[PDB]
RNA sequence: GCCCCUAAGCGUGUGCUAAGUGGAAAAGGAUGUGCAGUCGCGAAGACAACCAGGAGGUUGGCUUAGAAGCAGCCACCCUU
């Protein structure tokens, strides 16, 4: 597994603060900070359409090559501020990474498969914490529940990781709990 | 005729139309015939 | 009905209906949820009504979480009383709901039935709400 | 009744700038 | 030719089937018994081979909660 | 504030509204119309219309007076 960086144009911000930031978002740009082991925070604007499309295609942890005044820098999406109501990206934290660097990242665990017919699959962890190379970060880990019967408890230690990928979350975390499907009687008691 | 603020297609043969500024549902089943008002 | 077992202060100032919810704004237990778009006091009677609507629609084979508990008391004075003579006795239990707050969550295998069930619940609530998923 | 409503609504005129005595 | 479900009933030795196809297993029926039902149903099936006809009969066994092994 | 009552624009440029909306109102209902943006299918003939096929095990188990795809419950297989 090896991901190619996605190119985004970025320009250094002339002004900082909420006034400047609100204007940037109104003109369709998202403010971002780039910070790094090199301890050299840069203040950037990204195009909102382009950045959003990258996140749709490659998930929250996409690897980007930023073009800053003509200098290409490799960076990883560290964190996103998303407005609870508008669902727009307000701000991005970008971490500078060199190739072959270990990065701790939270990845999305998808559930695939037909559980046994009387079963309900409940997912208790949306996410797991992983160590991987900058370029080897899987965009999604899939666990299969295709066969498990009631009572089974898929834990984080039981999920397939590609080569290079290490588990930082402790193995005892429940990712999937499989339970026998509630009766109508149990629905009526739950939350009464 | 049903006359209600909410008019909904009751079966898959119900068609929503606008006629003379009213929303209406016309259908082959005369029970489902209804008018916004 | 959901009532707290005890409260330290049985007569409280009204909860303030200001600001966007800073906590509980995402679906954390189920795959679908109801997200508030308006400020309201949601009472325990409305929560019960909404939850039973969801249960009836799915019949069985699903799980409903209620992310909101009505622990805020609202008082009422006895009927036909003049102003004054002390604060009324507690009468309603409400949750202070802010826009962005996820009120109900549902896990169900079928998306179509799940969305319909949550719509049935929304019509029971005093506010405007939308269906939200775990996905971005 | 409509009297109260109409009286208060007239505050939203350009000249009142959204305020008026007695609402 | 008699109903395939009734042939499964007589092959399993039970008088009524499961009310919960998945949550119950009234009995067990060898693939050999299923193949014999297929051969005796050959005048009433779309299948080309007896193997496919037996798979058809095994579909009926699933829907009525009979284990085929 | 600037058509006339009524001093000053029936001002200029580009759009929007058909409701006299403008010149009151909620939950909610709704192929109204404009602008922008995700995603599906399509010249390997899509969407609408019309011609033809839509089936065999089988009336799938259970429940019932009965239940044959079409009260209800469980499962939802296989073949040409
Ligand atoms: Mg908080
Ligand atoms: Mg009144
Ligand atoms: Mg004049
Ligand atoms: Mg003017
Ligand atoms: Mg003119
Ligand atoms: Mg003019
Ligand atoms: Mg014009
Ligand atoms: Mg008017
Ligand atoms: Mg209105
Ligand atoms: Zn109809």
């Amino acid at each position: 597994t090896a991901n190619i960086p996605n190119k985004l144009t970025a320009n250094v911000r002339t002004r900082t603060g909420k006034g400047a930031s609100r204007q940037a978002r109104r003109d369709g740009k998202v403010p971002a900070v780039l910070y790094g082991h090199g301890t050299d925070p840069q203040h950037l604007e990204l195009n909102a359409r382009d950045f959003a499309a990258v996140l749709r295609s490659h998930g929250t942890n996409a690897i980007l090559t930023l073009d800053i005044e003509g200098t290409e820098q490799l960076a990883l999406t560290k964190a996103l501020d998303v407005h609870p109501i508008r669902r727009n990206i307000q701000h991005a934290d970008l971490l500078v990474v060199q190739r072959g660097e270990k990065v701790t990242v939270e990845v999305t665990v998808l559930v695939e498969g037909d559980a046994t017919p009387g079963t309900l699959v409940t997912q208790d962890a949306n996410t797991i914490e992983i160590e991987a190379e900058a370029l080897s970060i899987p965009e999604q880990l899939t666990v299969s529940v295709e066969g498990v019967e009631a009572g089974t408890q898929i834990t984080a230690g039981q999920i397939s990781l590609p080569e290079g990928v290490n588990l930082i979350s402790d193995p005892e975390l429940l990712v999937v709990n499989v339970v026998e499907a509630p009766s109508a009687e149990a629905l009526e008691e739950e939350g009464a | 005729m049903k006359v209600n603020p909410s008019v909904k297609p009751i079966c898959d043969k119900c068609r929503v139309i606008r006629r003379h500024g009213r929303v209406m549902v016309i259908c082959s089943d005369p029970r489902h015939k209804q008018r916004q008002g | 009905m959901l009532i707290p077992r005890k409260v330290k202060h049985r007569k409280q100032h009204h909860p303030e209906q200001r600001g966007i919810a800073s906590g509980g704004t995402s679906v954390s237990f189920g795959d679908y949820g109801i997200q508030a778009l308006e400020h309201a006091y949601i009472t325990n009677r409305q929560i019960e009504s909404a939850r039973i609507a969801i249960n009836r629609h799915i019949k069985r084979g699903g799980k409903v979480w209620i992310n909101i508990f009505p622990d805020r008391p609202l008082t009422k004075k006895p009927a036909e009383t003049r102003m004054g003579s002390g604060k009324g006795s507690p009468e309603w239990w409400v949750a202070n709901v802010k826009p962005g707050r996820v009120l109900f969550e549902l896990s169900y295998p079928d998306e179509k039935t799940a969305r319909d069930a949550l719509t049935r619940a929304i019509h029971k609530l005093p506010i405007k709400a939308r269906i939200v998923t775990r996905e971005e | 009744a409509k009297r109260g409503r109409k009286k208060r609504d007239r505050k939203h005129s350009k000249a009142n700038h959204g305020k008026r005595p007695n609402a | 030719t008699p109903p395939a479900a009734k042939l499964l009933l007589k092959a399993a030795g039970v008088q009524k089937g499961s009310g919960e196809p998945h949550k119950t297993k009234v009995a067990k029926v060898t693939w050999d018994q299923v193949r014999e039902i297929a051969e005796t149903k050959k005048a009433d099936l779309n299948a080309n081979d007896i193997d496919a006809a037996a798979k058809i009969i095994a579909g009926t066994a699933r829907s009525m909660g009979i284990t085929v092994e």
